[PDB]
RNA sequence: AGCUUGACUGCGAGCGUGACGGCGCGAGCAGGUGCGAAAGCAGGUCAUAGUGAUCCGGUGGUUCUGAAUGGAAGGGCCAUC
RNA sequence: UUGAGCCUUGAUGUGUAGGAUAGGUGGGAGGCUUUGAAGUGUGGACGCCAGUCUGCAUGGAGCCGACCUUGAAAUACCACCCUUUAAUGUUUGAUGUUCUAACGUUGACCCGUAAUCCGGGUUGCGGACAGUGUCUGGUGGGUAGUUUGACUGGGGCGGUC
RNA sequence: GUUUAUUAAAAACACAGCACUGUGCAAACACGAAAGUGGACGUAUACGGUGUGACGCCUGCCCGGUGCCGGAAGGUUAAUAUCGAAGCCCCGGUAAACGGCGGCCGUAACUAUAACGGUCCUAAGGUAGCGA
């Protein structure tokens, strides 16, 4: 169908970008996720008044969305903010493995290829170390401090 | 079933014809699929029986409005 | 070496039925010539096939003289004007004649026609009787001032066969190449027979023919507006042989019609060599011993010989030269009623001439009645006396106790006695 | 071989994606545009369909049209058994078979258009090998392959349009020059245009006019408010 | 053997011969022609065989038809495949 | 990653003649194309390259063809679309790979429910596939309706119409 | 052994054994428009199909390597009217090829048949079964 977008930017079409797309990826993807609104004569005049604030307002801690993106998408360096990404840099416990949640792209992950740790890892501020497997049941290492902004 | 719950469907009458133009009949089944529709009204998804034509249909004129309907049809959600 | 009129007047038309009309001459097939007098010469003949141009072209050039034509209906033309002035680069002397003229007393010739970079345009007559006249009087007098080229043993025919088979196969292709080993095209038309068909052509003194109506790479200057005429050519095909071969495909052969091909190839009465050909891409474990199978059940006592080749490639080529040689030997075989007589008495003494109504029959000489495909008379008891069967059963026995490699061999019964 | 085809893609996107243009308009354009120098050519270029049939279509001649003010030519007319009996009435023109037999034999001519009946017509219009002329030559078809001499020899006094190249199925006629006068030139056009819809019985399509431009050289042309259509023979 | 193109055209008293489909002969008139010095002859072939209804569609011509109304299609007609 | 639908550049056309290399010019031998214009690769009839070879890399001649011949054509100024061929704009479809989010999940568990059914949820695995709906080509005695004359010294046989 | 109840008991049908093929589980397949079900609470020494008919005894011939055979299209060998077709690779086809399964010659004692080689073909080579 035709939607206009919600996104701030995505990596075609960006920030109240008004397109038609396909039907497979607009319908089950750019809706519903908040990636678009769907498009009418009735809906982009609605949403033109509305985007003034909306793709600001709510578009101004999502800048990290984009960026931690990339972290999760590989799972070599399991990126996420649980609050981060929009105040510095990625800080605290807070992030993947003290809740032991981090988001994956389909399940299938290098992000549990083995389980051990006896409290998770993430102590250190300013910084937040990950673990980087080395194998898949020893645990040797090679811890980095990556962030995702 | 084989019925779309919106835009009304069911195997509807044929035949095999030739250029011979014999008699026989055979029906003609539309084209539909059960498709996981994402309620958001309620959030969730209320997988509904629809047709092919008719999964357009649903699209244009939005989720709550088909199911706007079925309760206004009488029928199961 | 020796001149030819060699018609062109546009790709195709009435084009052809001028050539009948000149000529008269048939089984010399096709090359191929129309008597005038004395002299004999040879007859020749947008967006059009490409094999088409090729043949025409090849044909042109090694023309020796050229008769360009137009009909009464048609006129203007510049594809004609085209081909009229390609013929004036290339050098060889071209004369501008008018179909089935008509027209209503000669007018607009020569009016349009003196544009056509060619002169005195002469109108025809096919289907009346004066402007034949003029154009074999013209062609006449330069080629009388020349005067260019113009039991019975196995070999005393060169040997005649046909190439059969599919309305799918690239026959034609096949064709070519058992014509070639050259690796030069071949089937270039030029005219004789009464109307438009069709090619046999010869090689090497012995005929080939090309057949059926589509699939086959035929595509020629067409005369069989439905599935019929095509037909009309195949029985000619039987006509001309002692020898056929069957073209069948191991990934479209054996079809329904095909099947029925083989079975009216049983009347058609002469001998079946059987060709597979595009067969070097089939698949390793072939399909395709099961499909020799069946036609072999059904049956076919012959000499087989299965070819396995390709027109794109070759393989078979030189196996399938042999196995019709090998293959007319038997069929043309010297006989004989004393030979027959001899082996017969075997057979009936074995198994028992059939009995019929407490009578016991009597069978008592056979004589040969031809042998090219060879035929006995058998004198004995009634025609329904014997079943077909029977009849059958000695015959078969026949063409076992003495090799016939080659076709069906036939047998009569002739009654006299009772 | 081809740099760029740039010259050709700025000059193109000005003046040509069917920008219709006020006939008139147009030829007060026509003279100059991009620079070529001196005044050109008016031409139109209508697109005909097909191939087997011509009526006016590939013609390396010129036929007679409403209007045939433009050009005046020489003309002789040949009057031999046909309709030449109602032109030896008619007595426009010069009329002999005989004495314009010689005239046509004698090894110079300059009688451009014979009008006629048999035996002149082979001769002035047609001959040569590899015929194709000066720049402009005598031509053969006037419309006496479609013989009448008397009333012919009116329309033919007047004059005349010749249009020529090969084969396409699409028919140019070049309409003038633009040492004619603009109103002059939409009337040859308007002519043509009546004349084609006249042509062709022969269905193959029931419409047989699709474009119908006007232009001249260097990259220049425009289409005509289309006007030749079916509807009588506007 | 010269010369021609009547294997013309539009009609047709009147006949024979077929159940019917129908098939054959036929002068003359009319119009136009052709040849022949002129009379005159020319309506395909010495006569007797050399082919088939009806459909439905193709070709060319015609205003005949033509559904609000004009065109336009298809159909009829005439000729021919 | 890679085919091709279209777009506009490319330049020209073997017989004596014709310089060769003559597809197709309204009109037809000014346009002051101002610049001191050119002979040097694609092109081109055809490789018959030549040379004439290109609005196609030199500056050297008034602004300049540096006017025609001659054949059928060919030289002031040029025009009308093709065959052909690029360069460029593209337009679109293939393959290649990876993904997940439809979709599949006859994996595992939780749950309505101290129910091998099912449903929902979680997770694991598959994955734009598979499969199916339409449309559509090939095959198909398995299934289906029927077709296979007549004359006739019995018929069939034959031969025949 | 089984069987044409209400004509026909067999040589028919069956059958182990054997042989062949197809099928990797959501199985092949089979029924059932499908859902489902059977196949199977099983799991390629099986499962399904098909086919042959105890048992014993009559020898059942692998194309890949490399070679061979016919053939053309090529390769390779030629003249160097270049192109290079004939013989051979290759393409197909080829194991009565190397190597396990014949003769003929010498040789396991009436020479002759011969395990080895030669010879027909780049055939093992009457060893099995069976002898005037």
């Amino acid at each position: 169908m035709q939607v206009i977008l919600l996104d701030k930017v995505a990596n075609l079409g960006s920030l109240g970008d008004q397109v038609n797309v396909k039907a497979g990826y607009a319908r089950n993807f750019l809706v519903p996720q908040g990636k678009a609104v769907p498009a009418t004569k009735k809906n982009i005049e609605f949403f033109e008044a509305r985007r003034a604030e909306l793709e600001a307002k709510l578009a101004e801690v999502l800048a990290a969305a984009n960026a931690r993106a990339e972290k999760i998408n590989a799972l070599e360096t399991v990126t996420i903010a649980s609050k981060a990404g929009d105040e510095g840099k990625l800080f605290g416990s807070i992030g993947t493995r003290d809740i032991a949640d981090a988001v994956t792209a389909a399940g299938v992950e290098v992000a549990k290829s083995e389980v051990r740790l006896p409290n998770g890892v993430l102590r250190t501020t300013g910084e937040h170390e990950v673990s980087f497997q080395v194998h898949s049941e020893v645990f040797a290492k090679v811890i980095v401090n990556v962030v995702a902004e | 079933s084989r019925v779309c719950q919106v835009t009304g469907k069911r195997p509807v009458t044929g035949n095999n014809r030739s250029h011979a133009l014999n008699a026989t009949k055979r029906r003609f089944l539309p084209n539909l699929h059960s498709h996981r529709f994402w309620v958001e009204s309620e959030k969730r998804f209320v997988t509904l029986r629809v047709s092919a034509k008719g999964m357009r249909v649903i699209d244009k004129k939005g989720i709550d409005t088909v199911l706007a309907e079925l309760r206004a049809r009488g029928e199961k959600y | 070496m020796v001149p030819v009129v060699a018609l062109v007047g546009r790709p195709n038309v009435g084009k052809s039925t001028l050539f009948n009309r000149l000529t008269r001459t048939r089984d010399a097939r096709k090359y191929g010539r129309a008597e005038i007098e004395g002299r004999e010469f040879i007859c020749i003949d947008d967006g059009v096939e490409t094999r088409m141009a090729e043949q025409s072209l090849l044909a042109i050039e090694e023309a020796d003289v050229v008769l360009f034509m137009v009909d009464a209906r048609a006129g203007l033309m510049p594809a004609d004007e085209a081909i009229a002035k390609h013929l004036r680069s290339r050098e060889k002397p071209t004369f501008l004649v008018a179909n089935k003229t008509d027209g209503l007393d000669p007018d607009q010739a020569v009016v349009d026609f003196y544009s056509l970079g060619l002169g005195e345009i002469y109108p025809i007559a096919a289907s009346h009787g004066r402007g034949v006249l003029s154009l074999l009087e013209h062609v006449l007098l330069p080629w009388m001032e020349d005067l260019a080229p113009q039991d019975f043993d196995p070999q005393s025919l060169p040997i005649k066969l046909a190439i059969v088979g599919r309305p799918n196969v690239g026959k034609s292709t096949l064709t070519n190449r058992i014509l070639g080993e050259e690796r030069v095209v071949v089937y270039d038309m030029p005219g004789t027979t009464r109307d438009s068909i069709y090619i046999p052509m010869e090689r090497d003194g012995r005929e080939y023919v090309l057949i059926d109506t589509a699939g086959v790479r035929k595509r020629g200057k067409i005369t069989d507006a439905v599935e019929k005429f095509s037909v009309i050519k195949t029985l000619q095909a039987i006509e001309d042989a002692n020898v056929v071969m069957l073209v069948i495909d191991a990934r479209e052969g054996i079809s329904d019609q095909d099947l029925s091909l083989l079975g009216f190839i049983l009347n058609s009465g002469r001998s079946l060599v059987i060709v597979v050909n595009k067969w070097d891409g089939l698949s390793q474990e072939v399909k395709e011993q099961v499909k020799e199978t069946l036609d072999f059940r059904l049956g076919f006592i012959d000499f087989a010989r299965v070819h396995f080749i390709s027109a794109l490639h070759g393989s078979g080529v030189g196996n399938l030269f042999e196995s019709v040689r090998e293959a007319y030997d038997s069929s043309t075989r010297r006989v004989g009623t004393s030979m027959l007589t001899r082996i017969m008495t075997m057979a009936v003494e074995d198994h028992q001439p059939p009995l019929v109504r407490g009578r016991r029959v009597k069978l008592k000489y056979a004589h040969a009645g031809g042998y090219n495909p060879p035929i006995v008379v058998i004198h004995g008891n009634q025609v329904k006396d014997l079943p077909d069967s029977y009849k059958r059963y000695l015959m078969n026995y026949f063409r076992k106790s003495l090799d016939v490699m080659g076709s069906p061999i036939r047998i009569q019964f002739k009654e006299g006695e009772n | 071989m081809a740099k760029l085809t740039k010259r050709m893609r700025v000059i193109r996107e000005k003046v040509d994606a069917t920008k219709q243009y006020d006939i008139n308009e147009a030829i007060a354009l026509l003279k100059e545009l991009a620079t070529a120098k001196f005044v050109e050519s008016v031409d139109v270029a209508v697109n005909l369909g097909i191939d087997a049939r011509k009526s006016d279509q590939n013609v390396r001649g010129a036929t007679v049209l409403p209007h045939g003010t433009g050009r005046s030519v020489r003309v002789a007319v040949f009057t031999q058994g046909a309709n030449a009996e109602a032109a030896k009435a008619a007595g426009a023109e010069l009329v002999g078979m005989e004495d314009l037999a010689d005239q046509i034999k004698k090894g110079e001519m300059n009688f451009d258009v014979v009008i006629a009946s048999p035996d002149a017509m082979r001769v002035v219009g047609q001959l040569g090998q590899v015929l194709g002329p000066r720049g402009l030559m005598p031509n053969p078809k006037v419309g006496t392959v479609t013989p009448n001499v008397a009333e012919a020899v009116k329309n033919a006094k007047a004059g005349q349009v010749r249009y020529r190249n090969d084969k396409n199925g699409i028919i140019h006629t070049t309409i003038g020059k633009v040492d004619f006068d603009a109103d002059k030139l939409k009337e040859n056009l308007e002519a043509l245009l009546v004349a084609l819809k006249k042509a062709k019985p022969t269905q193959a399509k029931g419409v047989y006019i699709k474009k119908v431009s006007i232009s001249t050289t260097m990259g220049a042309g425009v289409a005509v408010d289309q006007a030749g259509l079916s509807a009588s023979v506007n």
